């Protein structure tokens, strides 16, 4: 900008006034201004069939730390879509998880997840991110985080 | 030496004179000229603290300074004018990235 100074009791705009930038603030853009959280047109099929076209998976395997939960504060809440296909609720412990979560992604397709988390003892999962979209699968891997 | 560090747009703003308020911090001039001639500065007094210092550390990014005197430390939100912070020292680091010390 061009900085220009004030008289705030009676001022003076001028033509002249000069710049110093200062350094503004990152935006990161999310996956989830672009969502609609959902639940499925036609979960049975789609579920697989997101699948079929699209899929791309991550596995961890879990050894020093036996909880879903570090996960599960950048999943439920990084991607903004419905833990489920009732495979979400947990109490305040609960032996295994699935989430298999839901919403469309902006330019018409859609983003699907399933979080198969397995609880041996150690945790090893399965995350799936399936799409209707190509762009979501892999970012639904790093977006979750 | 007084107590002043510059912002790279091009204005150090240093404080005092010598034994002068603090008051008096600007400088973003407004002009050029030859490598063996003299310049220009600009009059706005800002501060009229009250602590003498002699240390001016600009935040990494100019932005913050952390000033010591008296023993203790005003930090100042600067363009703010505002009292970025406060405290007694002894001894200092910033933690250069430029957001702890």
């Amino acid at each position: 900008f061009t900085v220009k100074d004030c008289d705030p009791n009676t001022g003076e705009i001028d033509e002249e006034g000069y710049e110093d930038e200062y350094v503004l603030e990152d935006l990161e853009v999310t996956v989830a201004d672009h969502i609609q959280k959902v639940m499925k047109v036609n979960f049975e099929a789609a579920w697989d069939e997101v699948g079929d076209e699209f899929e791309k998976e991550e596995t961890f395997t879990l050894s020093t730390i036996k909880t879903l939960e570090e996960a599960v504060g950048n999943i439920v809440k990084f991607l903004g879509m419905h833990p489920c296909e009732r495979s979400d609720k947990v109490p305040e412990n609960k032996n295994t998880h699935t989430l298999l979560l839901a919403g469309v992604f902006r330019g018409g397709h859609d983003i699907l997840v399933r979080s198969r988390l397995l609880l041996l003892d150690t945790v090893t999962m399965q995350v799936t991110a399936r799409s209707s979209e190509e762009l979501p699968v892999d970012i639904i891997l790093a977006s979750v985080g | 030496e007084p107590a002043m560090s510059m912002d790279a747009n091009g204005k150090i703003i240093w404080a005092k004179h010598s034994e002068v308020q603090q008051a008096n911090l600007k400088a973003m001039g407004d002009t050029e000229i030859k490598d063996g001639e003299r310049l220009p500065l600009a009059v706005k007094d800002m501060g009229s603290c009250e602590i003498y210092p002699q240390t001016i550390q600009h935040n990494p990014n100019g932005r913050f300074v952390v000033v010591c005197g008296d023993g203790e430390y005003i930090i100042y939100t600067a363009m703010a004018l505002r009292n970025k912070s406060f405290g007694s020292a002894q001894e200092f680091a910033w933690a250069h990235d430029s957001s702890e010390y």
